[PDB]
Parts: C-alpha cells; structure tokens; sequence
C-alpha cells in the first residue's frame, strides 16, 4: 500500500474563536538512549600471529 | 595437527566417526587421540593484557 | 526535548549500556470552543489581559489563563490599559469591574 | 521491541566481533588458513610468502 | 561476470558482506533521518479555505494548488535551484509526502500556534498567536495590536524578500 502520513484534521480556524483546555492528562513517556559500548581490546600480534 | 593449549578430560558426546572439534575461528577445540581413542578437550593457555 | 507535551520533570532509570528517561509531561485535554477578543473597550480605554486571554461563553466575557479554562471576572487587577478603542482591530465592548 | 536501541548496539558489537573471528578462517590466497599448518609444512622461504 | 575472479574473491571471506551491511546501515539511517526531521506530527493539518489571518500573507509558503506537485512557491524554487553493481535506492518518503508533512506543520503552526506540538491543536486567531509570541520575547500585547497592520506588512515584505534573495543568489 501507499502509506498514510497521518490522520486528517481540519482545525476550525476563524478570526475570533479560541480553544481552551478544560482539563489535562498527566503523560509519562519513555526515551531510551545508548550511553556506552562493550569495551573490547584486541591484541593485534596475537590475533594475526598467535 | 600442531598447536598449543591445555589438554583436559571432556564430556562432549563425540560420535564414533567424529575425530576432532572446531570452533567458529576454525581452530581445533577438541581432539581424539590415537592409541587410546578417548576424547580430549583443548583449551588455550591463559593470556591477557598487562 | 523532554517528551511530548509541556515538560514537568523527568526521572532517570539505568539500563544495560544506556539510560531510560521517564518524561512526565502536561498534556492539555478536553478543549472547548470560545469566542475571543484581542481587547475590551471600556470608558474609551482599551484593556488587555495581564497574563490570560479574553474568552466569551456566548453572552458574558471572562479572562482565563491560556492553558486551562479558569474563567474570571474582567477587572482592573487582571487587565492593563493602553490607549483608546479606535486602534485595535476586533476590540469588543464590555464593562471592566473596579474592585 | 521497546528496548531496540540498546539491543541494536549490543548486536552490532557482537556481530563485529564475530565477523572479526570468522575472518581468521580465510586463507586470503594462501595454501591454508592455519598458521601452524603452514609452519609445519613449508621451509621459511615459501612459508614466509 | 568472471567465474574465476569470484572464486578468487571467495578467499577473502566476508568482506563483501561487511561492505553491503555498512551501506545498508547508511541507507536505513537516511530514511530514519528524514522521519526524525519531518514526521513530527501524526495529524495532517489543513489551513481554512479563507486566508484571513489578520493581514498576514502566507501564500509564498503555503502549498500552491495549481501546481501538480502541490509545492509552495518557495519550495518550488528550492527544488528548481538544486540539480557496475551500483544501485541507487529510492527514499522511503517521496517528495510529495515530505511536502505534505511541511504543509501539515505550516497549517498547524498558522492555525494553532505551538499548541499542536504539545497536544491537541487548539485554534487561536493569528494576530493573537503573534501577540502571545510577542509576550514570549518580553513585549506587551498592545504593542502588536496597535501596530498589527505595520507588522503584517513587514512580515509580507520580508517573505517576498526571502523569495527574491533565494531566486537571485546562485
Ligand atoms: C468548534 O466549532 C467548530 C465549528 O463550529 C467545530 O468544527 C467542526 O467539527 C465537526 C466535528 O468533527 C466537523 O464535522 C466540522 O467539519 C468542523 N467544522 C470546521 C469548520 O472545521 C469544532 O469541532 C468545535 N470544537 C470543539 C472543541 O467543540
Ligand atoms: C478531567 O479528566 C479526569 C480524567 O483524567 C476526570 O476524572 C475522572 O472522573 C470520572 C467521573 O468524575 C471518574 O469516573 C474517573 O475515575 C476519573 N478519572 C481519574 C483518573 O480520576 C475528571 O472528572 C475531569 N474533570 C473535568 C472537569 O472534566
Ligand atoms: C456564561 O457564564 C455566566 C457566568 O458563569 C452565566 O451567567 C450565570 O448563569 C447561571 C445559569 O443560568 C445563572 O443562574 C446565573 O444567575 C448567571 N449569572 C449572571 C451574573 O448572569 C451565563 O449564563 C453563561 N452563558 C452561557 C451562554 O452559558
Ligand atoms: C462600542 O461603544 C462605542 C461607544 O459607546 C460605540 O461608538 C458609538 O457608535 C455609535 C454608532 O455606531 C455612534 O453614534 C457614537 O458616536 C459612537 N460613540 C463613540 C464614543 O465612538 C461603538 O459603536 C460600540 N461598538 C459596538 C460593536 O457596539
Ligand atoms: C498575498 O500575497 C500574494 C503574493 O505575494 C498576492 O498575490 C498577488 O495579487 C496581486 C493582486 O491581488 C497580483 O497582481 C499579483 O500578481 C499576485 N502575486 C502572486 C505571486 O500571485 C495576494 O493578493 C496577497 N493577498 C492575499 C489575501 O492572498
Ligand atoms: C593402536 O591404534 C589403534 C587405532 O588405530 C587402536 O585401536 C589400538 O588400541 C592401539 N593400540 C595400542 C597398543 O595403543
Ligand atoms: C473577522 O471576520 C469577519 C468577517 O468574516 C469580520 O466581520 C470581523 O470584523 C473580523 N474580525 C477581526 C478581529 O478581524
């Protein structure tokens, strides 16, 4: 299929209308970030020549 | 087959036709010695960085 | 930068070879339509909100903070005066209560 | 798949190490990929090559 | 197509696998980059048919319906001014899709300010949105409301100058 970019929304804009939230939701979301790799050391002489 | 290592007893169930074992690096991991036909495990001698 | 929404605080959690951030954010909900005006005309003076926004529930005009509907009576304490009513486009007529 | 980034880092490091290990099994045009075989089979003039 | 050459290349092991893997990593990273830059909204916003934004003119940046590509005049100018076993992989997002992302972002910021970036899109008149932004930089609302025509004219002239500067600079 041709992928959909998102749900269609037509914001009801006019020159004298505003939307004010009457409530709220406390949202908790995760963010995963790598910090370090595995510290590997390669003995070049022993790798190449044993 | 020439190499260096520590030879210990092994509990790997070698089938009768199987002679030796191999790791990913293609080095010998186990061996069946002649004149005894018993399966020997080969482990590399201790090494590391100083 | 710290989650989706208006960021409140974040909590760090240790992970193998990384960190996980629990981003606590404020997300507005249950919005309502209102009629709004840039300024209120009263006694030939233009009144603008100090911190909020002028909203009308259909018949009466209030001033509420912008992120949460908390309507209040338009007074001289929550509004400031700047000029007359002949300059601002869209200024509407209503009384401004004096405490 | 929630922790995909850390698992991707771990997989890439382990895969690079495994590829490096597997490269020891290639002979690169030599008669054998085992140094011990070459040393126990050839004199130094050709074993050197 | 040489069989002998491939037989000799088999001696070198998995070098080709490493090269292909690295190039595949780069290729998927490009699509990921485009997703992070442009796919920041899950809602495709549209501007109202009437372009009454208190005198502010966004024609040079809003999509041109007449063009087949649905690109803005500035975007059209930008796309006009930028011109053996080797394959070029097409990007995951087409130019039309990226332009639709930019149109959604423009419609969201014009019709709802910054509210759509933190939750549901809350409509606000554009002179009042710019008055909020004036408060953000330490300038009172009345400064904007009493100078709204002048600010709109300056903004329109600045956008036109942006188009002219892009067109006339190589
Ligand atoms: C505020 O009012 C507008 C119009 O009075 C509402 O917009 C309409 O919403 C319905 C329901 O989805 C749609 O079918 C119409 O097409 C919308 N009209 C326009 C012009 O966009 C809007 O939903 C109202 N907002 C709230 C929070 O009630
Ligand atoms: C604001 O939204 C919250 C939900 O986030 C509403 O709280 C719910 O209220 C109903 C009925 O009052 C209860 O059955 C739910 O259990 C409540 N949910 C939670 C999580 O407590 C709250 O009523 C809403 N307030 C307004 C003014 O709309
Ligand atoms: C807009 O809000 C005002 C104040 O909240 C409403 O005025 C009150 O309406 C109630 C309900 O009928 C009456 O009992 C009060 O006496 C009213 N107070 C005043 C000072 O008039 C008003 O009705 C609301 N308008 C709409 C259309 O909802
Ligand atoms: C807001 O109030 C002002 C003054 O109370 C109104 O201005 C008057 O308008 C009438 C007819 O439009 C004129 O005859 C008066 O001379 C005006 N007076 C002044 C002092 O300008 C204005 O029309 C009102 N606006 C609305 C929308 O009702
Ligand atoms: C917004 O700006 C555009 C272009 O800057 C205006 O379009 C011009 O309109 C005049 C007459 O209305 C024409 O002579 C020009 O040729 C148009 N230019 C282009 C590039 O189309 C437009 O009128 C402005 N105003 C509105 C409300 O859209
Ligand atoms: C000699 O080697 C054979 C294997 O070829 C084995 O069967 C036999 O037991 C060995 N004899 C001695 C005396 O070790
Ligand atoms: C909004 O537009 C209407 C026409 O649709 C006009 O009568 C009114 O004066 C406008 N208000 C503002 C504040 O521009």
């Amino acid at each position: 299929y041709t992928m959909s970019l998102g749900a269609e929304n037509s914001v009801a804009y006019s020159n004298n209308s505003i939307a004010i939230p009457t409530n709220f939701t406390i949202s908790v979301t995760t963010e995963i970030l790598p910090v370090s790799m595995t510290k590997t050391s390669v003995d070049c002489t022993m790798y190449i020549c044993g | 087959l020439t190499g260096t290592g520590v030879l210990t007893e092994s509990n790997k169930k070698f089938l009768p036709f199987q002679q030796f074992g191999r790791d990913i690096a293609d080095t010998t991991d186990a061996v069946r010695d002649p004149q005894t036909l018993e399966i020997l495990d080969i482990t590399p001698c201790s090494f590391g960085g100083v | 930068f710290c989650g989706k929404g208006y960021h409140l605080m974040s909590f760090p959690q240790s992970a193998p070879h990384g960190v996980v951030f629990l981003h606590v954010t404020y997300v507005p909900a249950q919005e309502k339509n209102f009629t709004t005006a840039p300024a209120i005309c009263h006694d030939g003076k233009a009144h603008f909100p100090r911190e909020g926004v002028f909203v009308s529930n259909g018949t009466h005009w209030f001033v509420t903070q912008r992120n949460f509907y908390e309507p209040q009576i338009i007074t001289t304490d929550n509004t400031f005066v700047s000029g007359n009513c002949d300059v601002v486009i869209g200024i509407v007529n209503n009384t401004v209560y004096d405490p | 798949s929630a922790l995909g980034k850390l698992q991707d880092v771990v997989n890439q490091n382990a895969q690079a190490l495994n590829t490096l290990v597997k490269q020891l099994s290639s002979n690169f045009g030599a008669i054998s990929s085992v140094l011990n075989d070459i040393l126990s089979r050839l004199d130094p003039p050709e074993a050197e090559v | 197509d040489s069989t002998e050459c491939s037989n000799l290349l088999l001696q070198y092991g998995s070098f080709c696998t490493q090269l292909n893997r690295a190039l595949t990593g780069i290729a998927v990273e490009q699509d990921k980059n485009t997703q992070e830059v442009f796919a920041q909204v899950k809602q495709i916003y549209k501007t109202p048919p009437i372009k009454d934004f208190g005198g502010f003119n966004f024609s040079q940046i809003l999509p041109d319906p007449s063009k087949p590509s649905k690109r803005s005049p500035i975007e059209d100018l930008l796309f006009n001014k930028v011109t053996n076993g080797l394959t070029v992989l097409p990007p995951l997002l087409t130019d039309e899709m990226i332009a639709q992302y930019t149109s959604a972002l423009l419609a969201g910021t014009i019709t709802s300010g910054w509210t759509f970036g933190a939750g549901p899109a809350l409509q606000i008149p554009f002179p009042m949105q710019m008055a909020y932004r004036f408060n953000g930089i330490g300038v009172t609302q009345n400064v904007l409301y009493e100078n709204q025509k002048l600010i709109a004219n300056q903004f329109n002239s600045a956008i036109g100058k942006i188009q002219d500067s892009l067109s006339s600079t190589p």
